């Protein structure tokens, strides 16, 4: 039901973020790509 | 993915170009076929034995 | 007296930060474990 991030060799799901992703080209680009959220621990950390 | 991050040519380089690899895979894979029915002189290493 | 972090195959210290290091779970679970301030490079970012 939810989207998770891990560590090929052992599962340990992490949450998706932008410390824990990169980005290149758009969505139109790549062949089984889905929908999800990115979190970004910098926006609580700016709106508190 | 895992393979060209293994040689650190990062992930996205195989999405952004998956149908050309597959293509550029496909045509060597058919070269060897043109390359073993053309001639026996690459299995020298087993007739010589 | 201080805690530093550093590469493994070359002694060149560094100020303990979020950007040295990453978490999991708690102090419970790691057998020999120890206390110290991470500094966090967003704060005085934000506060000044
Ligand atoms: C997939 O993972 C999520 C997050 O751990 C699970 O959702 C949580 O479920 C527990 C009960 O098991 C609740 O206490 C949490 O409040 C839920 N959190 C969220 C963000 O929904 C979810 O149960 C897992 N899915 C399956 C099918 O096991
Ligand atoms: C790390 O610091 C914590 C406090 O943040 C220490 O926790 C105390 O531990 C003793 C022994 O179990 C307890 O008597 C106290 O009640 C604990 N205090 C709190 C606030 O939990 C911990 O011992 C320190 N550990 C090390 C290895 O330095
Ligand atoms: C990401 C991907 O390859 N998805 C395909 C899906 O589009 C196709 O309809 C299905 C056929 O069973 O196989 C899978
Ligand atoms: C985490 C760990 O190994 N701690 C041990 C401690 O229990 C022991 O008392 C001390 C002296 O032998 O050496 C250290």
């Amino acid at each position: 039901t939810h989207w998770f991030v891990t560590q090929r060799n052992f599962y340990e799901p992490q949450i998706i973020t932008t410390d824990n992703t990169f980005v290149s080209g758009n969505c139109d680009v790549v062949i089984g790509i889905v929908n999800n959220t990115v979190y970004d621990p910098l926006q609580p950390e700016l709106d508190s | 993915a895992y393979r060209f991050n293994g040689i650190g040519v990062t992930q996205n380089v195989l999405y952004e170009n998956q149908k050309l690899i597959a293509n550029q895979f496909n045509s060597a894979i058919g070269k060897i076929q043109d390359s073993l029915s053309s001639t026996a002189s690459a299995l020298g290493k087993l007739q010589d034995v």
